[PDB]
């Protein structure tokens, strides 16, 4: 199957060309909405933290995959292990609000406290990159504050992605990257 | 990738083995490949993988190549006549710069690992070697290669093994 | 199986088997035991990207010896072997040229002695057989089997399907079938029995399919 | 939609569970993947 | 009822032969799917453990019965008494994954933590034996890791068995194997 | 054959050949020359008591080199070879296991140089070729042939049927086909030609039938 | 099926509760047990 390579028009041959027989697939697992729909730890440093998905580890499935797109939309779900009252505040709220309790404040019930929050930016969509680097103030989902924030996780719901960006693995030392895989106890 | 570069270079005229590699998404040659960067998050897979060879030479440079898929059980042959016995495809240069070719999923199990075990010496899924049969005025010239996912290619069982 | 004439003092229950250009008549059959099924699962799986093919030529008889049954060896004495073992001819050739393959077995074990011997052998085929204990020789009947007993028959015949956790295998490092033969009643010789009994096998690889042509130097 | 598998509907209204989208006026790579040439471009023998 | 014994063809007579009258049975209890559908303790040694059904005791009902077949298929359910976060990883995952939390990780809620997991091998079925001994890496249901794993149990759901293998009892010393059976208090 | 786009400075007349799991594309075909017929005579003669069989697996491509065409060798310089010659793989295996056999040839000879070379080769297949005289090289065109001429094509393709005074042969001591290549116009090199031209062959045994299974030691 | 006896259906979709099987194309010992000869083979008196 010769093509004019310069074209940039997609080409996909099949085993049928030599006599094989292409089968069926179920790429459920490689579905955007699906893969990103799980919790990811985000490194919290203070007892107050602005919610931002870019803070997931760049090599963590979710963060790696989120960064494999340039623009994205989604709602949020959060799981915080905290102490005292947890207060959330919507994108663009004066930071001073975090102390006020008439804002969505959840009392303690350990271990974690789980919530569902609405996309709250004022743009039609948000971005992974930006050339106008360091991302803009407004690219957040609000902020959280609790007397103590031991741990923080976030989950992207309803995810939409636009324009793919690259995504690299590990550069192997030798011919392939060998390593220890889950195996049964020797006995 | 073949040591910092995407292409393969015509060493000299005649039966030369231009490249040969492991059929794993871990393979060194993949590495910079989207397919591999993606596969790194699933334990298993099945499917056809497509190889694309775009000849970059000048209008006066002509060549003929061969590509084969060497299933495991022997050692990857270093010359066409030995490789001529596997599923292969020969082709020359012309108006059409590109040539695509599918790498068949032929394994014992229905699925296979994206990951590579330490205990595996040889690439569980064989190799694909690409030769040159001959050429003329084609020495030096680049044959850049890329890879895309095939139609029935599937990725399954998402996993998060990496640093943090 | 059955024969005519009328009754007689000799044998009957005739049966001719044929695979490829090879036959095997037996005037003392006791029928043929069928494996774990009557037909193999789908021969064309996804695991072969349907590049698999089948070779009719392989499906033919090939002989290979087992052992000599003598009055010495008593209960539980057993002789096992994993099929294919060293394979020759066409069938053998396949193994050297294809990465993966699969096939079932048509086994005809023949312990030719004489009707005045006593004693009895048990012949079976076992999936993933990995060394039985002495006790579990008693429960060997859970496998496709058939007895040879001099007063009754000379040949035991068992046909069996390919099995395995994989649709196709690499015989070069996993075979599922292991043909075993065990003494259950030590060989009797009496006045006119045969001193000892030579045990052979007539086998045929059934429904042989191969996939993934390998490179070659010769 | 995503990793969600409750057979019974949310106890809460969807107006509270999620953000409601507004419209003003099936997508792309999906379409593009399919428009891929898969033939031969030549002339086949045998 | 005389038969040609050599045949190997099944024969089952009945009390009717001498004048008796065969009755009814309800072999619900001797049903494969059913017997194996219960929990069995598996000896965990570290704070991380690969899930494998062959690890049940060979004389324990489930393990004895599982080993009474050569090939098997089933989904899993697990009950772990652990500490901290319990993380599971699918068959064929690099062991390094056990530390990552974006993988199915369950927080603590004592005593035990119960989960339902999908058969996750890449074979059409798995095996009890193997002649190609010591069973292959891939014959597992993934692996688990938690700061502390006090105890571990597994339950086979949807069990399918193929080709029977033997199953032996105790070899009695004398004519029969006598022993103490549950009886009422003497008084 | 033909190609699109429009016209251009490069090549067109594309053609892909396929035998078994092996293909061979060529953006500079000149068509394919057909033998002495379009279909072989009856493959199942009396001489085989109809025990013959056909092997689809053999019918695949196999490569083998010819020679290097250089400006030195001038008119009449010829390189001949009898097919099969040393045969490897599946096809080869047949020869070692069957007493008699037959097949035709799918030959694709490829002298890859470059369009600035002058010169021209003549490739043909000959039945019972037994040393031609110098004069009769001039009448070589009476055989299934095809020219390679740098200004025009890179590959010559000829398909041919099995022939012989016998429906089936013993390749081990008679082959009818002899592939030859001869220079008719010595290779020109000019300013930008290729110094020398490497000539290879891509072959496929067509419609392979075998009869009379031989004994075997391995 | 197995040791399961809830009368009400799972709250979760079966696509999540279990692994879904695929097909490509009642069993054996069951059949074999039944094909067992149970007569007499002789000729009965009285």
């Amino acid at each position: 199957t010769t093509t004019t390579g310069e074209s940039a028009d997609p080409v996909t041959t099949t085993v049928e060309n030599y006599g094989g027989e292409t089968q069926v697939q179920r790429r459920h697992h490689t579905d955007v909405a699906f893969v990103l729909d799980r919790f990811v730890k985000v490194t919290v440093s203070d007892n107050q933290h602005t919610l931002d998905v870019m803070q997931a580890h760049k090599d963590n499935i979710v963060g790696a995959l989120l960064r494999a797109a340039t623009y994205y939309f989604s709602d949020l779900e959060i799981a915080v292990t905290h102490t005292g009252k947890l207060t959330w505040v919507p994108n663009g709220a004066p930071v001073s609000a975090l102390n006020n309790t008439t804002n969505p404040t959840a009392y303690h019930k350990g271990p974690v406290t789980r919530l569902a929050l609405p996309y709250t930016a004022p743009h039609r969509v948000l971005a992974t990159a930006y050339t106008g680097a360091h991302l803009p103030t407004s690219f957040n989902f609000g902020a959280v504050k609790a007397e103590t924030i031991t741990e923080l996780l976030v989950r992207m719901k309803r995810a939409e992605l636009y324009c793919p960006r690259p995504i690299l693995p590990i550069q192997p030392t030798g011919d392939r990257h060998k390593q220890p895989l889950v195996a049964p106890a020797k006995q | 990738m073949f040591e910092n570069v995407p292409y393969v270079s015509t060493r000299t005229d005649g039966q030369r083995l231009l490249a040969k590699f492991d059929v794993s998404l871990a393979a060194k040659h993949m590495s910079n490949t989207y397919l591999a960067g993606l596969a790194q998050y699933y334990t298993q897979y099945t499917g056809t993988i497509n190889l694309h060879f775009m000849f970059t030479g000048p209008t006066d440079a002509k060549a003929r190549y061969m590509v084969a898929y060497v299933p495991p059980g022997m050692d990857a042959p270093d010359n066409p006549e030995e490789a001529a016995h596997c599923i292969h495809a020969e082709w020359d240069t012309g108006l059409n710069s590109k040539f695509t070719f599918s790498i068949p999923y032929i394994s014992a199990a229905d699925y296979t690992y994206t990951a590579s075990h330490e205990a595996e010496t040889t690439c569980v899924q064989g190799w694909v070697c690409v030769y040159q049969i001959t050429h003329g005025k084609a020495d030096a010239d680049a044959l850049v290669v890329s890879a895309s996912a095939g139609k029935d290619f599937e990725l399954r069982l998402p996993v998060d093994a990496r640093q943090q | 199986d059955k024969k005519t004439e009328e009754t007689t003092l000799l044998e009957d229950r005739i049966l001719t088997t044929r695979n490829g250009h090879t036959t095997s008549t037996t005037q003392s059959s006791v029928g043929v035991t069928f494996g774990y099924a009557t037909a193999e699962d789908s021969t064309s799986g996804p695991n072969t990207s349907a590049l698999e093919t089948r070779v009719h030529q392989a499906e033919r008889f090939f002989k290979m010896a087992l052992f000599d049954w003598v009055p010495s060896q008593n209960f539980g004495h057993m002789h096992k072997v994993v099929l294919p073992h060293e394979p020759k001819g066409v069938y053998g050739g396949l193994v050297k040229s294809y990465a993966y393959m699969r096939n079932g077995w048509d086994v005809e074990v023949t312990a030719v002695g004489n009707q005045f011997n006593g004693g009895c052998l048990l012949v079976a085929l076992v999936p993933e057989m990995g060394d039985i204990s002495d006790r579990e020789k008693y429960q060997l009947t859970l496998y496709p089997h058939q007895f040879i007993n001099p007063r009754t028959n000379m040949t035991a015949h068992i046909t069996v399907p390919y099995v395995g956790v994989n649709r196709y295998d690499q015989y070069k490092q996993h075979r599922p079938w292991t043909l075993v033969v065990m003494v259950v009643a030590p060989l009797t010789t009496n006045t006119a029995g045969a001193q000892q009994i030579k045990v052979y096998a007539n086998i045929a690889p059934t429904n042989v399919h191969v996939a993934g042509e390998l490179p070659s130097k010769e | 939609s995503g990793n969600t598998g409750s057979i019974i509907n949310n106890y809460y209204m969807q107006q509270y569970q999620n953000s409601m989208d507004t419209q003003l006026g099936n997508d792309w790579f999906s379409k593009l993947a399919s428009s891929a040439f898969s033939g031969l471009f030549g002339a086949l023998l045998a």
